[PDB]
């Protein structure tokens, strides 16, 4: 039970994380062009 | 001419400003503080806390209202809520000494009423009063320019 | 003029009007928002779903204030928010397009300075505009009068 | 000149007045409400019940044009709201009927310019209207004073 919650954990964490941190740098690498609405991407 | 933009305000006074371009409000990051507008309140801001900003698109009601942008950038005096700052090699400079707090999110204007800047800060280098300021790059993209010690306003 | 009448508000749109007429306020029901006079905001309203209108109590401080209603209404010209309508067939009639969406709850007022009727949307068949409006029995039976196919304003 | 003095709002009437003496933040405490200035209305009123005031500390940029009070007040006409009131034998007076509800929080002024008092209502029998009122005492004491049965306005 303790490996298996251990995978569990593992694979949310890496999931959940890594989509936290490509959303984060999406929204920040769009934001330049977010502020540009004059501008095409 | 102003009348487009409009303050923001802590503790019933203003504390700095925003503005509406291309349909989207901006407000800078640093200022806390309320907005005027209610409808503009009502807006769900999105924090662009890599620019010290913080935007929302601001709905069809005042689609017309809205600031043009430019991006265009020649050399030469740009208008400003205290008057205008001579654009040199990048940089947006102020006669030095004047502005200062309280004064952020105020946009700097073209000769022909359009927006070209926002004012994030400034100080003075040792020539000039250099602004922090968040702008269109000549691709369009914004960029951020702010030569250091240009502290947040 | 109609002064004694007031938008009600939301979005930013004047997406209506509310009258204070026999010292009850009455509005659109299916137009909603912030009521520009504020004090009109306490009054706590009771519906008419199906005249698609509701009221309430308007309070004391202003009460005497209030429009008054009439039993009257032969045909002709009637002072509007628009200039006039003309009232004719029994109905009130409206040059083809002029007016319109934005209306809903502008009152109809007797030139002797009552109120005849509230307008809540129109239509037209090309001829006129027909209005869709609450109006008045000469035995004081509000009743609504609502062309076929009117469209709310 | 007192027009900067800030009335109180509730239900939309003008249910009182306030005052900032030495940039010490006053007002009745029986007078409910809210202040109309967000500034104010910021400070964190403390209950002063037998005084029947609630006061506060204002922001120190008023701190140039904050009311100047003083407690000498030799008996002699002194500004106030409705023109002006007569002091003597100790005691604030008006003409019979002038003012009433509402005017509760509306300071009395030297016309040199100072603040020296504020009203809390008043009584008819026998003499001028007398007006019950806090007042300061050559110690510079604040004293509240109430004519028998005075009403609070």
């Amino acid at each position: 039970v303790i490996v298996l919650c251990g995978v569990a954990l593992a694979i949310l964490v890496g999931i959940a994380s890594s989509a936290a941190c490509i959303a984060k740098a999406r929204r920040d690498c769009l934001t330049p062009y977010a502020l540009a609405p004059n501008a095409t991407v | 001419e102003s009348d487009k933009t409009f303050p923001i305000m802590l503790n019933g006074q203003v504390n700095g400003y925003a503005c509406v371009v291309g349909g989207r409000l901006m407000k800078p990051l640093h200022v806390e503080g309320k907005i005027d507008n209610e409808q503009l309140a009502a807006v769900k801001l999105k924090k662009a806390s890599m620019y010290d900003l913080e935007y929302g698109d601001v709905p069809q009601n005042m689609k017309s209202d809205t600031l043009q942008y430019t991006s265009d950038k020649p050399p030469g005096f740009y208008n400003w809520h205290h008057g205008a700052v001579q654009y040199e090699n990048g940089r947006f400079t102020v006669p030095r000494g004047v502005g200062g707090k309280g004064d952020s999110g105020r946009p700097i204007l073209d000769n022909r009423g359009r927006v070209v800047a926002i004012v994030l800060g400034g100080a003075n280098e040792g020539t000039r009063t250099a602004l922090s300021v968040v702008t269109w790059n000549q691709k369009g993209v914004t960029i951020k320019d702010t030569p250091e010690g240009s502290e947040p306003w």
